């Protein structure tokens, strides 16, 4: 079975790295220097490094040449045990379902629990249930 | 190919049968490649929101289903290369899943993630 290797990356750039790697693979697959990488895992919960699947370290070492994003994680390639080949794909409860409870960060109802009522398919705005906290214009000027 | 690659990161959905993650423009124009004759996705937008759902996390750069352990674990070995996911939350309504079994299509839950 193939092995899973780990490579460091920048914080906040994981989907861009994945799409760039896929573009590189598609552009350099019919040439004399193909890429032997099997797959890469970029979990959403983690932020700061990505994974890569390949048998030997030389494969990923020569497959990440030229890219300016993975330059930091180029002089060290760490290997994880075989027992860690199944916990990376695990996700603990996406997270978008109606009639569910969510919290807010901005606005005035900070650090408060609310409830979802309806979701717009346009993926631009979503309704929310909450009890008003204003003073009904009696204290403020 | 260059048709399955996501073009823009914004406005991306994912299927529930084979967990095909692409951009909304590709879904409207191309649609699900691994299952087209049995899903009827090309040429409309309503079905896209009916079947596919944006509630999904995790991305994997799948390139060789035939030789990979992740493919065997996810049961996606008989599919074309592309960007898949590892957890798609959702369930099709009771009007489309019925005909899949009649035509010889086994409907399985790709939401491998756990709850609480
Ligand atoms: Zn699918």
């Amino acid at each position: 079975d193939p092995n899973l290797w780990t490579v460091k990356c920048k914080i906040g750039e994981e989907r861009a790295t994945a799409i760039s790697l896929m573009r590189k693979f598609i552009a350099y697959q019919f040439t004399d220097t193909p890429l032997q990488i099997k797959s890469v895992v970029a979990p959403e919960h983690v932020k700061g490094y990505i994974y890569v699947e390949a048998y030997k370290q030389t494969h990923v070492k020569q497959a990440i040449e030229g890219v300016g994003n993975l330059r930091l994680g180029y002089w060290n390639q760490q290997m994880v045990p075989i027992k860690e080949m199944t916990d990376v794909l695990k996700v603990v409860k996406a997270n978008l379902k109606p009639k569910s409870w969510v919290r807010l960060k901005r606005g005035i109802y900070k650090d408060d629990i609310a409830q979802v009522d309806y979701v717009e398919p346009s993926q631009n705005t979503i309704s929310l249930k909450m009890i008003p906290r204003i003073d009904y214009d009696r204290i403020k000027a | 190919a260059l048709e399955t690659v996501p073009k823009d990161l914004r406005h991306l959905r994912a299927c529930l049968l084979c967990s095909l993650v692409k951009t909304i423009d590709q879904f409207e124009y191309d649609g699900c490649d691994n299952c087209d004759a049995y899903l009827q996705m090309k040429g409309n937008r309503e079905m896209v929101y009916d079947c596919t759902s944006s509630s999904f996390d995790g991305i994997i750069a799948m390139m060789s289903p035939e030789d990979s352990w992740v493919s065997k674990w996810q049961r996606v070995s008989n599919f074309k290369p592309g960007v898949y996911a590892v957890s798609v939350t959702g369930r099709l309504p009771q009007g489309i899943v019925r005909e899949l079994k009649s035509r010889g299509v086994a409907y399985k839950s790709r939401d491998t993630a756990i709850k609480t």
